[PDB]
C-alpha cells in the first residue's frame, strides 16, 4: 500500500503529461487511512506548493483542492492551522516567495482560500488568514 | 500539534 510519499510524487511528478487521477485519489484515500495521515499529508503538500518548478506546485494545488472537497473533518482541520496556511502566504507574499512565483499559482492559492472561506465557514483560522491578504492587499 | 501563530505579511 503506497506511502503518503510514494502517492504525492506520482501526483505531482513534474514529467506528467495530465493529471493524474489514480495517485491524486489514492492519496486523499490513504490520508484517511491512518489517525496520522492528515498531518503528514498536509506537511508533504506545503513542501511541494513551495516548488520552484510550477506543474509541481500546481499539481500539488490540485491534490489539495480535491482533497479538502472529498475527506473530512480531520483533513479540514489540519489545513485550517496555521501551521499549514502559514506556508501558503509565504508563497503569495512578495515578502517571501511571493516575487519568483508565477501568479498561477499565486492565484490558485487565493482562490482555494476564498472558496473554502465560503464552504468551509467553521475552519475559522482561513478566513483570518484570507481577511489578513484581503486587508494587507494581496487579495 | 500546538499549533503556530498567523504571520504578519
Amino acid at each position: 500500500p503506497e506511502t503518503l510519499e510514494a502517492r504525492i510524487n506520482r501526483a505531482t511528478n513534474p514529467l506528467n503529461k495530465e493529471l493524474d487521477w489514480a495517485s491524486i485519489n489514492g492519496f486523499c484515500e490513504q490520508l484517511n487511512e491512518d489517525f496520522e495521515g492528515p498531518p503528514l499529508a498536509t506537511r508533504l503538500l506545503a513542501h511541494k506548493i513551495q516548488s520552484p518548478q510550477e506543474w509541481e506546485a500546481i499539481q500539488a494545488l490540485t491534490v489539495l483542492e480535491t482533497c479538502m472537497k472529498s475527506c473530512g473533518k480531520r483533513f479540514h482541520d489540519e489545513v485550517g492551522k496555521f501551521r499549514f496556511l502559514n506556508e501558503l502566504i509565504k508563497v503569495v507574499s512578495p515578502k517571501y516567495l511571493g516575487s519568483r512565483t508565477s501568479e498561477k499559482v499565486k492565484n490558485k492559492i487565493l482562490e482555494l482560500l476564498y472558496s473554502w472561506t465560503v464552504g468551509l465557514p467553521e475552519e475559522v483560522k482561513i478566513a483570518e488568514a484570507y481577511q489578513m491578504l484581503k486587508k494587507q492587499g494581496i487579495v | 500539534l500546538l499549533d503556530d501563530e498567523l504571520m504578519s505579511l
